[PDB]
DNA sequence: TTTGAAAAGCAAGCATAAAAGATCTAAACATAAAATCTGTA
């Protein structure tokens, strides 16, 4: 069963019966009906949305909400860090990496 | 028992907030946090929920104006016993001061005295203690978070009222520093481009009606209107949606700076038709635009740069020109020039003597003529005033004795502002970086 | 007028700020201050914490045993008849002197000291010595440092003083007044290095008041160190101390067993009536039980702590927790409830000593999640590799990600690669993270394990171990997927 | 017109000064309840 499936996943991750009680109490409240909760229960398809949204704002999901310009000023950065020793770049190095970058693309 | 509203891209956080704030104190959790950036719709959606639900008793604070935990707790003090006094108009109260809560443990004891004298209620109730921006008291350390955690445990587990707190964060580091305490969360991720235009469409809209420009501009030359205004918002969306990435209030800024000069080339020819509108206003979807000395002094800055940013020992191989009596020999140079670029980086550090040998070797001009110009009262009074301007700094900051000669100086301007002083007084500065 | 700020919360004490200097016109218009009402002293809360029973509570067999190794003198002779002499000499000669005692904790120094001065008070009862005014200070019951100052003048006269004045009526107190109109005080100064500020002027006035002629003045100064003042304190107050310094060693087991054995007195090897019905026994349906404990149990407990401490307080709550865990087993088995022979042997003595001495950090690392052990074993593959005792986060992200991708023909790894790093979904995109990546980390700190830099920065920021790498590898090597990787 | 040769330039390695800041303390600044001092009455 997939609520099997969601308490092995925390015991592997987590092991924190709190953190599946967190998971738990929406689910119970967000249904408006009794065969509604038997099949949120059967499903666990909302302990995937709300997993979902516990990452939205990390790292992957910040990068995600990135445009043009600011993933491509991101790339000429951490392209002045990996050649730096130190991992140190400023405003000024990494406009030259965009520049050479935007000049080598058109 | 509780409405759920309709937020038209937060559907999932909305349904969260109704599946943990009830009037219920048993099953409702102590704490909640509301995490997202800026502009995520936090404010908006928690304002929407309890605008949905008026039997829900919420107190509102903003921690970024008490910058300060003692005045935090004292702002939870106060405006907790007056909203119980605005709730239940019939319990006599003993009015506690909340300047006499000075420590947390006066809060917990001041709170308490507050709710035993509202143990003649029927059910228990629940109070929301809203703290929107939690993590923007501008004095923040990472052990005032723990204390609100804990402050439920301290107060008295069957009284009548049963205060719940509501935190609003803005940053991720900040809430994953708290993991192991298993509080729930709803997570407000960043807008997409197409909800973000949207979004502006209905809240800008009906501004962008009533705006007296549009209307002066019609009477002195409704779908329609809307049409117009709609377009002039996704055409600002196109223009600088790689400019403001998904900010909200940076396109409000940018549509609010352009709208009136986009009405002032609407004409009869251009109301109808879009892309001659476009045409007519196009300047300002090109560029962003959302901008607003003595001879000694620009001489010492300009000497000031070439000293930070030039090495000592190719001195002689530059500014001297002076024929020799004895024999000698300048320095030759650089062998082979570096590419770094050194105006990239920091500025050095150099000596005062030195800034004055570099100012007088490049400042501008019959045996008692004086050709050089020696560094008097004026040249020593305008270092001074440049370091008072903040144009020339030091390693020292506060206490700083001018005197020392343990004491370095350096140029804090950026390469453009030197390269406006250096023309401005004709002076051929590019060449020495060359 | 408008306030910048305010201090609402302010509690001031009633305490007068003239000291006793001006008390009198003259030092010979100073009377007798032994025939003074409020000086030399001549328990208002107690009925505060009573109510009634309500109920009649079973003690079993062991009870008794329990209350009689509470901490609330067969070894301490030598001591005490020196402590003794030291103040006999200085009562009976009206001297002023300074007695030092050093000791590791519970080898009996407050204890002697308290029997020295209690006998000292029944010889003065008999006229034996002139009579004396017996002062406790205790230097972690103090609020403030300076406080003793308050409480020594408030025990001398009577009066509430502030600090500085109490002081300045001390200093002259002893030192100005005659010795015909005065008594002699014994000082206590228990926990001495509590009464060390920064400048050391307490600890100066308090032994150099025992330099004074006219002081009268006994101070027995307790403290945990042979040489706390050669560590901690000026030459002046070194040589004012002295160098006659009396040390309470660590007791030996043959005096554990004599202190335990008179704990032990009058219920070992003895009979009860025990009631068993209820459980509830009285010392002399119901059937006559003999209690004992073992020689060798008190033998072996006596043993372990003389070696590790010497401390009576150790070794007294040893064989209560053997007579606790005896007791358990035998409200077990009967059901007796709270409302033949039975012997505490040897092996609860065991049971008692091994529970101290049994570590959980290995226990705890054993039952942590995939997650927080995967962690810790890349931890200690960068430890290994790199050879340093501190490692990047972004380091141990890197070695989890190579972890994980390099043992990709486990099957442990194939089942829970989707679950670490999609939580399953196949609608969570590819995180740069693990599944429970801050959880964990938090969870290492909160217990102890691990020690983190305040750097803003997650990748460059540095993790040690704050256990020893050993224990580290022998938690990692009894999981059954991580030792075979 | 040449010509060796000394002044000048560059690099590797390392000892060491200096910068940045973490941590702390003294002193100026500020408030405040109890005791004490005037001070007529
Ligand atoms: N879902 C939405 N529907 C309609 N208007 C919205 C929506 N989200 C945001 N807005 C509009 O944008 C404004 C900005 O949103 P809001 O103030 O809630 O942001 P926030 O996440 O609380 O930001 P901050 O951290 O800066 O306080 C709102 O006041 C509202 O006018
Ligand atoms: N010689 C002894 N005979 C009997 N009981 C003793 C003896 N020594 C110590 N104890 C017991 O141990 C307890 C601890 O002793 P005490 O308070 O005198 O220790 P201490 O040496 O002052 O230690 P600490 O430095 O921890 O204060 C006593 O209250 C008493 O119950
Ligand atoms: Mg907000
Ligand atoms: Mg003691």
């Amino acid at each position: 069963s997939n609520l099997n499936r969601h308490i092995r996943m925390n015991f592997e991750t987590f092991r924190s019966l709190p953190t599946l009680k967190n998971s738990i109490i929406p689910l119970v409240a967000t249904s408006k009906n009794f065969g509604s909760l038997c099949t949120a229960i059967k499903s666990c398809s909302f302990l995937d949305i709300y997993n979902k949204n516990q990452l939205s704002n990390n790292l992957t999901g910040r990068l995600q909400s990135l445009s043009d310009l600011e993933l491509a000023i991101l790339i000429s950065a951490a392209r002045v860090a990996l050649r730096a020793k130190d991992g140190s770049f400023n405003f000024n190095l990494a406009y030259a990496e965009y520049e050479k970058m935007i000049k080598a693309i058109n | 028992n509780v409405t759920t509203p309709e937020v038209a891209f937060r559907e999932y956080q909305t349904n969260c907030l109704a599946s943990y704030i009830s009037a219920d104190p048993d099953i409702t959790p102590s704490n909640l946090i509301l995490q997202g950036y800026s502009g995520t719709g936090k404010t908006y959606t928690l304002k929407k929920y309890f605008n949905a639900n008026p039997n829900l008793h919420a107190v509102w604070l903003e921690p970024v104006e008490l910058v300060s935990w003692k005045p935090l707790l004292q702002a939870i003090a106060r405006t907790v016993q007056y909203k119980l006094k605005t709730l239940y108009p019939n319990i006599p109260t003993t009015d506690y001061d909340p300047l006499q809560v000075e420590e947390p443990f006066l809060l917990v004891k001041t709170l308490h005295n507050i709710f035993v004298q509202y143990e003649s209620l029927q059910e228990k109730t629940c109070l929301f203690l809203i703290l929107d921006g939690f993590d923007s008291l501008q004095d923040l350390d990472a052990a005032l978070f723990n204390k609100y955690i804990k402050l439920n445990e301290l107060l008295p587990k069957d009284s009548k009222i049963n205060i719940k707190f509501i935190y609003t964060m803005l940053e991720t580091s900040f809430l994953q520093r708290y993991s192991t305490h298993c509080i729930p969360t709803v997570m407000f991720p960043r807008y997409n481009v197409d909800e973000v235009s949207t979004i502006l469409v209905m809240s800008r809209c009906g501004e962008l009606m009533e705006d007296s420009c549009l209307r002066k501009r019609i009477i002195e030359e409704d779908d329609q209107f809307q049409n117009v205004a709609a377009n002039f918002i996704h055409l600002i969306v196109q223009a600088f949606h790689s400019y403001t990435g998904n900010d909200i209030f940076a396109l409000n800024d940018l549509i609010d700076f352009k709208w009136p000069k986009y009405v002032s080339r609407i004409t009869k020819e251009n109301i109808f038709e879009p892309l001659a509108l476009y045409k007519s206003a196009i300047k300002l979807f090109l560029s962003t635009d959302d901008n607003l000395l003595s001879i000694i002094s620009k001489y010492l800055l300009i000497a000031s740069y070439i000293c930070s940013y030039l090495e000592p020992r190719y001195d002689a191989s530059i500014f001297s020109r002076k024929t020799r009596i004895i024999q000698g020999r300048a320095a030759y140079g650089r062998r082979k020039k570096k590419e770094v670029n050194p105006r990239y980086l920091q500025p050095s550090l150099f000596a005062i003597e030195r800034l004055l040998a570099i100012f007088q070797a490049i400042f501008p001009i019959a045996l008692r003529e004086e050709s050089l110009m020696k560094a008097n009262i004026e040249v020593f009074q305008n270092l001074s005033e440049l370091h008072t301007l903040k144009l020339i700094a030091t390693t020292m900051n506060k206490n700083i004795d001018y005197l020392s000669p343990k004491v370095r100086w350096k140029v804090n301007v950026p390469w453009e502002i030197i390269k406006e002083i250096s023309e401005s007084v004709h002076f051929n500065i590019s060449d020495y970086f060359s | 007028v408008i306030r910048k700020f305010t201090k609402k919360n302010v509690a001031r004490a009633k305490k007068k700020y003239t000291p006793f200097s001006k008390r009198f016109k003259s030092i010979a218009a100073i009377p007798d201050l032994t025939s003074l009402p409020e000086f030399y002293g001549n328990s208002r809360f107690e009925n505060k914490l009573k109510t009634t029973q309500k109920h009649q509570i079973v003690e079993t067999i062991f009870s008794k045993v329990k209350k009689q190794l509470n901490s609330s003198l067969p070894a301490r002779e030598n001591e005490f008849a020196s402590i003794y002499l030291s103040a006999y000499s200085a009562i009976e000669s009206d001297s002023a002197t300074t007695i030092y005692v050093a000791g590791t904790p519970g080898v009996g120094k407050t204890l002697t000291v308290r029997e020295v001065v209690k006998e000292l008070l029944s010889s003065s009862a008999q006229r034996e010595i002139p009579d004396f005014l017996y002062v406790e200070i205790n230097g972690l019951k103090m609020v403030k440092p300076t406080d003793c100052y308050e409480t020594l003048w408030n025990k001398v006269s009577g009066e509430r003083l502030t600090w500085a004045a109490s002081m300045e009526s001390l200093e002259f107190y002893f030192k100005r007044v005659p010795k015909n109109k005065k008594k002699t005080i014994v000082v206590l100064l228990d926990e001495l290095d509590a009464m060390v500020t920064k400048s050391q002027d307490i600890m100066y006035n308090f032994f150099n008041w025992t330099t004074y002629e006219n002081a009268k003045l006994i101070v027995i100064a307790v403290a945990n160190t042979m040489d706390l003042p050669e560590r901690q304190l000026g030459n002046k107050i070194t040589s004012r101390i002295g160098f006659t310094r009396i040390m309470f060693t660590g007791y030996t087991h043959e005096e554990l067993k004599n202190i335990i054995d008179l704990r032990l007195k009058g219920l070992n090897d003895s009979f009860f009536y025990v009631d068993t019905k209820t459980g509830n026994a009285i010392l002399i349906d119901v059937r006559k039980v003999r209690l004992r404990m073992s020689a060798d149990a008190i033998e072996i407990a006596s043993r372990k702590v003389a070696s590790v401490s010497g401390d009576a307080r150790r070794a007294l709550k040893v064989c209560k927790r053997a007579a606790e865990i005896a007791e358990k087993h035998y409200m077990a088995k009967h059901g007796y409830g709270y409302d033949g022979v039975q012997t505490v042997h040897i092996t609860h003595v065991m049971k008692a000593l091994n529970e101290t001495l049994n570590s959980h950090v290995i226990t705890f690392m054993t039952r942590l999640s995939f997650t927080a052990k995967l962690f810790i074993y890349a931890l200690l593959n960068l430890m290994k590799k790199n050879g340093s005792q501190e490692q990047e986060l972004g380091d141990i992200v890197d070695e989890i990600k190579l972890l994980i991708e390099v043992n990709g023909s486990n099957k442990f790894v194939m089942e829970i690669a989707k679950t670490l790093f999609q939580q399953g979904s196949d609608n969570i995109s590819e995180q740069l993270r693990i599944i429970s990546w801050d959880f964990v980390l938090n969870q290492l700190l909160d217990a102890g394990i691990l020690f983190k830099q305040t750097m803003k920065n997650d990748r460059i920021c540095c993790v040690k171990l704050n256990i020893s790498v050993e224990e580290a590898k022998r938690a990692m090597n009894e999981d059954e997927t991580l030792r075979n990787l």
